[PDB]
């Protein structure tokens, strides 16, 4: 019989933690074996006649549909004219940004620390 | 941070000369008082790049100080069965049968039926707590008796329960049984399902009169102060048929009641039907029957799902109007809102001397200038325009407190403000969208404009309605005398509203309208009218507006260009028993009416046009004045940085494009982020994104119709953010200038 | 070339003992004999990396040498009303009205309605020659009559045609005049469309009797030898109640008859009414009624679509059923088959000592084995055997006759043979497939067991009845005995079927099931029944079985893994009156009764399992039982490449999993051809594909159902197509034969 | 026993209150048929001197409204005989050409409505089983029968 | 006037005749309705000694063909007088499990019908008014009312 819906649990999440174990050591050995395409997203963060590289698009694809992707949002007061970095009542960042490019970079290189802070 | 102290709506989107509209604000505490004027808004992007913020101030009756004041939302669907006379308050024996459908059943405590009063513990309420229902009375001391479920609910799964109080025994009792079937539950018969008891308790109070109402899918909070009684204990998941008996029932017959079968007809005391009333029209109303014969007519309070599936649902008819007898529940989430009903602070005729545009009150508090946008429309069966420009209200009501930061509790990182986070931190004040979803997973169908929405604000792709105060400061530059409608009024008056004038042009993003709204452009095209799509993705979804209330917006979705999808019997609209998915679905595509349709979106930048080999035609020389045959249509812009962008529509005859078709330029230089509408997908293969698919383009277009009438489209949402290019200085604003000068001549449109 | 001279097919695909099957077989050209004899199929796939073509011959009663001949097949759809008395060929004056929508207006000459010879041209036709529309009479010396169209037709465009011959004044006429609305044609009520007119001719020659029956969308050849009228000159699209009167009529009268009205109800001589008898049923008949009182009833052909949106069609409705006076059009495509009408050679009855298995008749012509499969079933009532396999028949219905290289005259560069060129050079002897289209651009919806069915033969991802083969082989190297049932059998039986067996297995690509199929499946799993699933994409087509023709199969397709969707209003079926898209809009998904459920799919190679933390649970202990936990579950195989590919199911609990089932491994390493289903997206965007996304997988599945009963899957194609690889040692065996031998005994399945 | 389509205009601008009656038999509905030369057609009017007050209590259909609603309950008193079809308020006066839309059942302006109850709507295939009365035009005037008259009458 | 449900097999495996008769009264369809206690049900069975050969007439439901079919035409003289609904003739031998189920009004074995007459196949809004007979078994062999018996009678 099936009487108690504490007892049974979503086992599909062991294959979500299989899985974003070995896409987190194939996203670092993609970043580690091409670090221009840090400098190519620091030059140009919105691809704007210039797309990115494959793998830059690759990391892009792996950052931009993660569960963690909830955080990092890019703050803009209304009387205000610089750009700062809330992360989850957001907390807000310290660092003011001139242009939202920088601060959308800035927010590519903390994704980037913190795949790597989890290996 | 920034604290938004200062908030505010209408309560309808248009008035015409000589009538009321009425603004209701509210504020953090009770203290002060708060300015107000009337503004004209002229251009709302705030970018530095551009044109800048630009507003006129008006002299008007309007302007003074006002107490500011707290008023309370209620939030969250229920059923409101009124009740002064105690009559649902038995004082003998008596037994309550519902079905019951839960999707959150372990999100605190939940209350189903009650007629409760919870400052003193004192009525009767069936509930959920700690995942089990849970039955009790009290009697105002602060005493109370309770029987609670041997067996725990599981998620979506039907159950029917009974709850039994019996002073010849004192004893609470609570029938509890699951009934699945192979299509109306979340897993079907091969389930070895044990959710089944038949426990009892002793009863040690008695129950008194809780002074409230009876609320189906929640609990009265305290008295029923003014006659008005609020909710508190939100449930989320479906209520079927539920009933009070004015006796106590057995085992024998919860088990009869479990199938279907009204058992002691005689020995109701109410009874609510929530399929009566269901034509073939639909259910296009919040009224709730009582079907034992008592006159305890509820009302549904904040719009839960009329027309949803049953515990009796087998899959064998989808459409309620046809089988209403298997469609008998409601969906009540916690999240709904329909209206504030706050209390009108002041109200405002228009002045027979006003131009029609676009205007907002200007509130001024302490620190924060709130605005609070209308329309003001021209005088009723007039025109003072040969210009008419369509506000797409359908489609503010769609992205209406877009909450991007509370997505995540469910690209490009995405830019907030202190409107978001007010959003996120306030939801009960403010509501939901319809790209948003509910907490049951389910997508909000039902939007209203009696909310303040925060993204409707002019200052600050953009928020839609300085998208549509970018063509608003394109006219008000050159020397254009223009009108302004609403979807809304489009509803409500037919082609008779666009037959007063010459060229008629669409809005930013029109996504969502009305089936009369589209019979009213393919009545004013057919027969000498002409008109401008400014825009993409013009005609999608299909939205009806509600007909007792005429501020809120059904729509229900399906695969496509989407964020949600109904679920599976649940296609059809409550407010006219009509199918409603997409408008291509219907066969009624969007290029049978305006010529081009959506093709593709995407969420990064724009690109530019290259003109066609139609382009050095002869026959739209005219079009092509000022643009020599070499040049970009268009790279550059407040939106994107590009002309052609962020949604695409295209050329195809075999959806409803006219033959007389002249195609004049197509957008190029779209990333591989640019995906192909899950539309035109027979199998997805890889390869389906711009660059590399030919259904990634927009296209500029031009056909004409009879009596002299014509129909230019530019297949993009940026082209409205270029038009101020290059301080009004580029192709966009040319080539839109010179269909505008040809349109609003009283020669016709060339063919 | 290797040119095929030798085909044939069965009548009925499963036959029990003691009843007869009979085989119609055609040769090239009438001359000389063919040898035939019974073999029993064992493995199919002549792949040498594998075990390689096996049979077993069978001493019957069936052999001998049979006189090869040449037998002529019909090819199109159209309705035959016979007329033996010439009644429909009238003396004085007479009239045609039909409403029209042509879908091809230029491809050739195109009859829509005809009582016509063509070899002497004697008669009456109204036809579609040079793009206009011609009306003939003819007396049979060579000598006709014409009157042309001034205005050509426009593609799919509904049309009110009026043919009039007058003998008074010696003339023929003809009444085109379009009428189109918001919702029936291709393009809308926005075009200037002048395509109206009233032409006239003079008339030499009187209509003789044409010696043929009455035909809707083709001529009659020459005269009926022997009571059959062939077809020639057909027609592509849809003819909306037509009607012979006996008088000639006015342009006045043709108005109000292309208003929809009946004139002159006591002139009329025939009238077909093609929306007589839908019920709430659908029309599942191929009978055409005579509205008028005259008697001529029709008869459909070749099966066209009944239950097409008609010239009246707005869309308030879109359910056939529901509003039958909208709906009376039939499609009449030129490349339709239910039947291919030859006569019989050879009949078989079954004997009494014959074992259930999959058998063919070999038929050996001059250079070219020919192999003609069915199924034998056990006596009726009984069991012979602990094991049920279940042939999927009706997918193979739904391959059937699938032509790649005519997809490409409307990845992986497919490889080709000897049977795929006949089926191009030779369309008209074999028909299309559902996953092909019309040449209209409409998708196959019906197919037919009695026709030759090319890719159904053992030899040469494979054409899924080797691909069963697969499975027969690896139970017959083991010492299992089995027994063999159809889809078709399963629909006739029910659950009763089922019953009989311990286990009842599943074939390699079950993908179109009725909806009594998933009836019995999850009656006979919820009450002690056991089964494997060894296959993906095993219940996402709703399909039916049509109750006069058992032969003919109807699938109508929409947005998922599809070639084709249905047009805007008819997604409803013919055969009955219900929606029946795909399950899992019906809440009746694949994860509902086995576990899991359609995920993704891709067409380049095939990946492996690996071993998830539930493989250490000692519950499961007796599947994991011989396999190293360290190991790769299937890391080689003929289809693919390995175990896990080409397409794939998944555990979900959102769609109805078991709460008990436990997940034992899953596939990776899958390349970017991989995608996920559109079921799935809300908006696509890149990084949907394999490798990229984490739908991307198979997943190997157990659960306990209620008295004993269990359930594995297995959740990919090429699981069965692994099992013979290493000379059947290997870990996809271990597993099979280890949940095998388990569930083949005499006690329950384990929890 | 003669079925009669009857309009009533109030119309402040002209100051005038009108009246269309027109009978509407067929073959098959009234007492006689259509061989009766029945002239029982006309278009009256009068002059308006006072304005319709509130009447504080609730709209009857078959039946006047006796005093006011005292404790939300309203008495009836000039009760009917007789069948009753499709009754309906708008907030507009209508001309003649426009009440002979109406009479051959004919919804005009359908935006300038204010309740149309229909006494067909819920008909299903297991009868109507309910006293609930549908106000058909969208602003939630709902009815209900009271001493149940007999709902599936011929119209 | 009883509704029997009967089911005549040959079988030549056996050589053997059947007959399987079965009462399906219920309320309303007979004469006298439940409460009898009706024991009016057989399974009886023969032996065959002969085969069945080519009587070339036509197939004639209630009624027996006189002669051989001069000039196409059949005469009639055993005329059966009462009810007959939907007969079929199967292309094998049935069972007492499959005459059980028959009994219901499930359609056992649909492909191997060779026909298979619907009496109320045709009936629309405008009623049947036809002589037509058609196979619902989707061969062909239609037949024809002569003599106009009772169309849509009470099945």
């Amino acid at each position: 019989c099936v009487r108690d819906p504490s007892n049974y649990r979503d086992r599909s999440a062991d294959w979500y933690a299989f899985y974003d174990e070995r896409r987190r050591k194939e996203i670092i050995d993609i970043i580690d074996e091409h670090p221009e395409i840090v400098e190519e997203h620091a030059a140009n963060p919105f691809g704007y006649r210039k797309h990115p590289s494959p793998y830059l698009q690759r990391v892009h694809n792996y950052f931009r549909m993660q569960p963690t992707f909830g955080r990092y949002y890019i703050y803009s007061e209304r009387e205000w004219d610089a750009y700062r970095i809330a992360t989850i009542l957001p907390e807000l960042g310290d660092e003011r940004f001139k242009t939202e490019e920088e601060a959308m970079h800035a927010v590519f290189l903390r994704r980037i620390e913190d795949v790597r802070a989890e290996l | 941070m920034k604290d938004i102290a200062i908030r505010g709506y209408c309560d309808r989107p248009s008035v015409a000369t000589g009538e009321t509209i009425r603004f209701y604000v509210s504020a953090n505490e009770t203290r002060g008082t708060f300015d107000a004027e009337l503004v004209r808004l002229i251009h709302g992007d705030s970018n530095p790049a551009g044109p800048g913020y630009k507003e006129e101030a008006i002299k008007s009756d309007l302007e003074g100080q006002y107490p500011a004041r707290f008023q309370r939302t209620q939030f969250g669907s229920y059923v409101e069965v009124a009740d002064p006379d105690a009559g649902l308050q038995p004082d003998g024996a008596f037994s309550v049968h519902l079905f019951l459908w839960s999707t959150t059943p372990s999100r605190g405590r939940q209350g189903i039926a009650s007629r409760w009063n919870d400052e003193r513990q004192s009525g009767w309420n069936l509930a959920i707590e700690d995942g089990r229902v849970v039955f009790t009375i009290g009697d105002g001391s602060g005493a109370t008796s309770s029987v609670v479920s041997d067996r725990p609910l599981f998620q979506q799964i039907w159950y029917s329960i009974t709850g039994v109080y019996d002073p010849e025994k004192k004893q609470l009792r609570l029938y509890q049984k699951s009934v699945v079937n192979r299509t109306n539950s979340r897993f079907g018969l091969v389930v070895p399902l044990d959710s089944d008891c038949a426990v009892s308790a002793d009863a040690t109070v008695k129950a008194a009169d809780s002074e409230t109402s009876l609320l189906i899918a929640g609990l009265g909070e305290a008295a029923a102060q003014d006659g008005r009684t609020w909710c508190i204990a939100h449930y989320n998941g479906k209520v079927d048929a539920p009933k009070i008996y004015g006796c106590a029932l057995g085992q024998d017959d919860a088990e009869k009641l479990s199938r279907g079968e009204i058992v002691r007809p005689i020995s109701r005391l109410a009874h609510w039907d929530f399929s009566a009333g269901i034509g073939l029209n639909g259910i296009p109303t919040d009224h709730v029957v009582d079907a034992s014969g008592y006159g305890h007519h509820g009302r549904c309070m904040n719009q839960p799902s009329r027309g949803s599936t049953g515990w009796n649902w087998d899959g064998h008819e989808e459409n309620f109007i046809h089988c209403p007898e298997q469609y008998g529940a409601l969906w009540f989430h916690e999240d709904c809102l329909d209206d504030c009903r706050w209390e009108k602070d002041f109200e405002f005729t228009v002045p027979e001397g006003l131009k029609s545009d676009f205007y907002a009150v200007k509130i001024r508090y302490e620190d924060t200038e709130d605005y609070i946008p209308f329309f003001v429309l021209p005088p009723r069966g007039t025109a003072t325009a040969p210009i008419l420009v369509i506000a797409s209200t359908l489609s503010y009501l769609a992205y209406a407190n877009e909450q991007i930061m509370h997505k995540a509790d469910i690209g490009h990182t995405p830019v907030l403000n202190e409107n978001d986070v007010e959003l996120h931190k306030n939801l009960s004040y403010y509501g939901l969208s319809t790209y948003d979803g509910h907490i049951d997973g389910r997508g909000v169908q039902y939007t209203s404009w009696r909310r303040p929405i925060m993204n409707l604000r002019p200052k600050h792709s953009i928020w839609e309605l300085p998208a549509d105060l970018h063509l608003i400061d394109w006219l008000n530059h050159n020397g254009f005398e223009y009108d302004v409608a609403t979807e809304h009024d489009l509803n409500d008056q037919g082609a008779e509203l666009l037959r007063r004038y010459k060229v008629v042009l669409t809005g930013s993003h029109p996504a969502y309208q009305t089936w009369a709204n589209a019979d009213a452009w393919e009545d004013y095209l057919a027969d000498g009218g002409r008109g401008m799509y400014l825009a993409a993705n013009g005609m999608y979804w299909i939205v009806e507006v509600h007909p007792e209330k005429p501020w809120v917006m059904e729509v229900r979705k399906e695969l496509g260009v989407t964020a949600w999808e109904a679920p599976p019997g649940e296609y059809h609209y409550s407010t006219n028993g009509r199918r409603g998915g997409r408008f291509r679905g219907r066969a009624r595509a969007t290029q049978k009416i305006w010529g081009t349709g959506m093709s593709s979106f995407g969420f990064d930048h724009s690109g530019y046009f290259v003109q066609m080999p139609d382009s050095q035609d002869e026959r739209v020389a005219w079009i092509m004045e000022g643009i020599d045959p070499e040049e970009r249509i268009g790279d550059g812009g407040l939106v994107g940085g590009g002309a052609g962008g962020y949604e695409l529509d295209r050329y195809d005859l075999a959806l409803g494009t006219p033959p007389n078709t002249l195609l004049l330029a197509s957008s190029v230089e779209h990333s591989v982020v640019y995906t192909v509408i899950p539309d035109d997908k027979a199998f997805p293969h890889p390869g389906m994104n711009g660059g590399e698919h030919p259904f990634v383009r927009a296209d500029i277009t031009y056909f004409s119709t009879a009596n002299g009438g014509g129909m230019f489209a530019t297949s993009s949402i940026s082209w409205l953010g270029s038009l101020s290019w290059n301080d009004y200085d580029n192709n966009v604003s040319k080539m839109t200038k010179n269909v505008l000068n040809q349109f609003i001549k009283d020669e016709p449109a060339p063919r």
